[PDB]
RNA sequence: UAUCUGGUUGAUCCUGCCAGUAGUCAUAUGCUUGUCUCAAAGAUUAAGCCAUGCAUGUCUAAGUAUAAGCAAUUUAUACAGUGAAACUGCGAAUGGCUCAUUAAAUCAGUUAUCGUUUAUUUGAUAGUUCCUUUACUACAUGGUAUAACUGUGGUAAUUCUAGAGCUAAUACAUGCUUAAAAUCUCGACCCUUUGGAAGAGAUGUAUUUAUUAGAUAAAAAAUCAAUGUCUUCGGACUCUUUGAUGAUUCAUAAUAACUUUUCGAAUCGCAUGGCCUUGUGCUGGCGAUGGUUCAUUCAAAUUUCUGCCCUAUCAACUUUCGAUGGUAGGAUAGUGGCCUACCAUGGUUUCAACGGGUAACGGGGAAUAAGGGUUCGAUUCCGGAGAGGGAGCCUGAGAAACG
RNA sequence: CCGGUUGGCCGGUCGGAUUUCCAACGGGGCCUUUCCUUCUGGCUAACCUUGAGCUUGGCGAACCAGGACUUUUACUUUGAAAAAAUUAGAGUGUUCAAAGCAGGCGUAUUGCUCGAAUAUAUUAGCAUGGAAUAAUAGAAUAGGACGUUUGGUUCUAUUUU
RNA sequence: CCCGUCGCUAGUACCGAUUGAAUGGCUUAGUGAGGCCUCAGGAUCUGCUUAGAGAAGGGGGCAACUCCAUCUCAGAGCGGAGAAUUUGGACAAACUUGGUCAUUUAGAGGAACUAAAAGUCGUAACAAGGUUUCCGUAGGUGAACCUGCGGAAGGAUCAUU
């Protein structure tokens, strides 16, 4: 959010192309989306200038399959957030449950800021990396 | 041989996997293409489902597009001049995608007379009326057009020559310009 | 692993066919068809455990190889070739025709059809989109293509199908008050009129559904076929007409026929 | 089918164990053994080692036949019946066997591909190639081989094959023959503004890159910059096109080029008609095989959620040699640290990570149970893995294949 | 107020059931301070209407469609999608039975015909009704809810001139 | 009321000084087969461009001179397919020298425990067991055990307004 041009190739949406020769308002040519099921695109993707190639709004993925809900616990990657989902496990023996819970690494747009402590909901795409394969979509805690 | 899976990595929590199965063909990998210029070779690979793959070995030529002008020209590469991944690519000359090259320029300043009559850097009616209908579009840039007095024009690499065997790009343009410009005149 | 498999043992076929567990280790693996495996039926457990013409595959194949059986209209000299819902099968001795719809108990039933009434199938159309050149095209429920259609035949809709040639000779649209044949699911062969469906956008859209004694049920709407306007069929329905009698009211009903 | 009983004392009541008692698709073993039906069967120890034989080949009217094969003709001096070999094409990746490995692995239920390959089947689907396009030619049809065969041989030996002489194709290499119109781009020249053309070239599909469209909640006015086939030249300006999805840069279309240039039938069997200015003229049926692309089917590969036995006399593990993520590339059928370059310092864990053990393939399931449970599941079905141990690969749609 | 099941009722045929009926159990509609949200259209559902008692001109789910605002769970009900075999179980004299999924009935010559049910199958995921019980959130240096206001910044964007 | 030392027989595990050999998972350095990709290489085979030179047959001579020629010598060429061999790379079986751990054997000797045993010396406990017993801790002793310090009653005292 200081510069948006800091890797060593030139970061771009890719088949967007800005016209050279022509001269109007709206100074660049944006790509966005709806991501569907009634998630609202954020105006920080709309009107930001972030690039995100993994971004549910901006990027080229994606959102199909589960919806899940979790608490953010880790921010300390970059792009990329670890959040703790919790349950109830049942065993039939004793006729009662027990308190379990895991990790799943999700990716984080730009357009959406997050802290620890956040609950979010997340959506399903293709692999990201090697562990991640959800994406935010919506935070709607504090 | 070069495996494709992820059963031979640590797992997340960094535990050691033990060896569930022999390598299988259907995630294998290939050897790097490291596509070279002059005197063209394409090698063929026969890939998974019948469906061949053409490896481009020591490539010459290419089609360049001029994306602002809406054209594209068969044009001579000069040699690579930045690698955003590593620069012996750039030392030893190899094509791959988002390689920055520099390309012959002469198709497109003779497309430029033909079309615009007139010349870069620095007779019948039917070409005057031609010419004279699309002025205003013949100011194109200063950038580009102190390349073309130079005779070398900036490009990128559009397409990935060990996997199609074509080395195709676009001219460089605008801010992505101006931003490889800043990284080749940086000391 | 290795490649696809070729065989299929009994106990793993499916159970609508109604083979005995013994006399055999093996199954007829439908070949390669319109029909997907699961929901189809082999002209050799047709001509042999249905219609009884025939003792032995052997048999099977030999009334096969003189070209007598023909489904849709086509030859089909193949002895696993899946006849699936709603194909027309023609015995030209005997000068007979049968079309392939589920009694209520969810098998496949023994339909004889006039002879009128062969030169047609419904199809349930499964996507439209448009082809090479911009061609539009249909694809119904066993996988015929037919270009050019009509613009407004959606998704989910019957079309009639003619069978001397691919054409379609009119449609049937999915709204409420329609009448549905169920294929797949608990509620296989149920016939109902539908009532409303549900959006559900993300998976598994569901329809509710009412049959003639006003006992209503729900079904993806994978497994509904719309057969026509409530009275009237498009088709001739089976013996029972897709009713589903409560085994209470079936061993009163087999006692009264008895 | 909600059951107990014998044994500590000189006697008693208890705690408590031992012993009995019933079953076992639990094995073994002893003694005994008439009949009918039905039936498991080298799992446990040694996924130890193997003498012998067999277990994968295949032909139709419809790819190739001069067998110096066999038949009988009487259609037929080119062939035409049956049929070895051999070439070509498919198949050999299914089945069958076993349970060593393997503890978030396999597996089960439930998802996803808007993240991809798919022989076959089924349904659709290809007037554009005379590549310099007045013949440079074959399109009433073009070139080589080569096998079997014939003959000469080598080696102790093998499903070893060498030199020589023949000859085919739905093999291998090569190559043409069909409507038009329309639209773009160059344009001789008539001319000049209001400008017109005659002509030539290009436009199938596949490949690759760049660009463009793929719209859309409901109404009226103002100078203006060019106005728009006719104009009351201030018009009514509508009628001017737009499919799907929850969602796409999707389907599809267009433009400019690319290609080392993919495919676009030199194939086979029966029937043998139709119409003629009567030439061996033009035309025409039902098939078979092949073929580009899409859809379908049989699949595959990844993948989401949750769920696994004992152990803390295992408390910290991962990270120069990828550990967690970011950006570019490479490779792949495709997604992804899958790999590389540069960068950041992450990721898991008492809710038990990581290690160790398993006389651990997982599941459907089995035995025994009032209810709750406990023990087992090598083994008739489903999934996985392996072929003495490892690793590597060819062919092919499909194998990291073991007949 | 209203219908829903079990009754109950002249035992109407001598163990069949026409409801004016007592009763119990289980739902729904409305009012009582009771918001248990509604921005655009066709269609009007009830409906203003209404013909002398089938008429021409009122409230959108009554029927859908379009967008817009959504405290978050656990629990329980119903249902979908859960492979056969095996388990429980229905029919059927394998001569009985274990089984099997067969079979039965005629003028047995042209034949006719009933079947192959059903239930269970956890935990997780999915759709739905309930809202007791356990949690969770909210208006407190108001930054609160409203709002026909009275306005100003700022962003699209149609049909039109 | 049959066991504390010492003693006999049998069995079971433990510690073993032992620089003994045998396995195996990893691991340190050095080599590293094979195919695959790649840089070359070019045995051979073949197709077309010249036509100088060498035996017979047409158009002028019907007497050196101009076109096809059966075939080579080959140079004034362009290719194509391609075998051995060979360079780098990734994959990587294996090999040699160590070093760790998870597994066996031998083993001078110990060191206990259990059972069975008509042994030896005492009498620690059970009665106020003849010095009440037991606990923790320290020292001592042939053996039970003894003694110091603090504790307990499971004591031989529920008790002295
Ligand atoms: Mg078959
Ligand atoms: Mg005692
Ligand atoms: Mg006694
Ligand atoms: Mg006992
Ligand atoms: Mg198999
Ligand atoms: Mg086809
Ligand atoms: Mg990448
Ligand atoms: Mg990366
Ligand atoms: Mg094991
Ligand atoms: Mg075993
Ligand atoms: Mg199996
Ligand atoms: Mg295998
Ligand atoms: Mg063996
Ligand atoms: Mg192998
Ligand atoms: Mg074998
Ligand atoms: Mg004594
Ligand atoms: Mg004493
Ligand atoms: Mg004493
Ligand atoms: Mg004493
Ligand atoms: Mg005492």
């Amino acid at each position: 959010e200081l510069t948006v041009q800091s890797e060593r190739a030139f970061q771009k949406q890719p088949h967007i192309f800005n016209n050279p020769k022509v001269k109007t308002s709206k100074r660049t040519k944006r790509w966005y989306k709806n991501a569907g099921l009634g998630f609202k695109t954020p105006k920080t993707a709309i009107e930001g200038s972030y690039i995100d190639k993994k971004c549910p709004f901006t990027g080229l993925v994606s959102i199909r399959g589960k919806i899940l809900t979790g608490t953010v616990v880790s921010t300390k990657m970059h792009r990329t957030i670890v959040i703790r989902r919790a349950y109830l496990h049942y065993i039939p023996k004793y006729n009662r449950y027990e308190k379990r819970h895991k990790n799943v690494p999700v990716h984080v747009s730009p357009a959406f800021r997050v802290q620890v402590g956040d609950i979010v909901t997340v959506g399903q795409c293709r692999p990201i990396s090697k562990t991640v394969r959800f994406n935010v979509v919506k935070v709607s805690a504090a | 041989g070069i495996s494709r899976d992820s059963r031979h990595k640590r797992s997340a929590t960094g535990a050691k996997r033990a060896q569930f199965r022999k390598k299988r063909k259907f995630e294998l990998g290939r050897q790097p293409a490291n596509t070279k210029i002059g005197a063209k070779r394409i090698h063929s690979v026969r890939t998974r489902g019948g469906n061949k793959k053409y490896r481009a070995l020591r490539i010459e030529t290419g089609n360049f597009s001029w994306a602002s002008e809406g054209i594209s020209k068969k044009t001579r590469i000069a040699g690579v001049v930045y690698h955003p991944s590593n620069n012996e690519l750039v030392r030893t000359n190899t094509l791959t995608k988002a390689a920055i090259v520099q390309i012959d320029a002469t198709p497109f300043r003779q497309w430029f007379e033909a079309h615009y009559g007139q010349t870069l850097g620095k007779k019948s009616k039917n070409a005057e009326r031609k010419w004279a209908a699309r002025a205003a579009s013949a100011k194109i840039e200063s950038s580009v057009e102190s390349q073309f007095s130079a005779g070398r024009l900036y490009a990128c690499i559009s397409s990935r020559p060990g996997q199609s065997g074509r080395c195709d790009g676009y001219i460089l343009e605008g801010e992505e310009l101006a931003f490889y410009l800043r990284r080749l005149t940086a000391k | 692993a290795r490649g696809p498999k070729k065989h299929l043992k009994r106990l793993a076929a499916p159970h609508h066919w109604l083979l005995d567990k013994l006399s055999g280790c093996y199954a007829p693996r439908p070949s390669a068809g319109p029909h997907k495996l699961r929901e189809s039926l082999p002209l050799i457990v047709f001509l042999r455990n249905r219609l009884k013409y025939a003792l032995n595959g052997r048999e099977v194949k030999a009334i096969l190889m003189q070209r007598h059986v023909k489904v849709d209209g086509k030859v089909r000299t193949d002895t696993t070739y899946p006849a699936g819902f709603m194909d027309v099968i023609t015995l030209d001795a005997t000068n007979e025709n049968f079309r392939l719809v589920y009694d209520v108990k969810g098998r496949f039933a023994v339909h004889r059809i006039t002879d009128e009434e062969a030169s047609y199938k419904l199809g349930k159309v499964k996507k439209v989109q448009l082809g090479k050149k911009g061609v539009p095209y249909v694809v119904t429920h066993d996988g015929r293509t037919i270009r050019y259609p009509d613009p407004n035949i959606k998704v989910n809709d019957t079309v009639k199908i003619d069978l001397a040639s691919g054409k379609i000779t009119d449609f049937i649209k999915f709204d409420a008050g329609k009448l549905v044949y169920v294929t797949g699911g608990r509620n296989l062969g149920r016939i109902g009129t539908i009532v409303h469906k549900e959006r559900h956008d993300g998976g598994f859209d569901l329809v509710h559904i009412k049959d003639s004694l006003d006992n209503t049920f729900v079904t993806r709407l994978n497994n509904v076929f719309v057969i026509g306007e409530q009275g009237k069929p498009y088709i001739s329905l089976p013996k029972g007409k897709g009713i589903k009698l409560s085994i209470a009211e079936e061993r009163d009903r087999r006692r009264a026929q008895q």
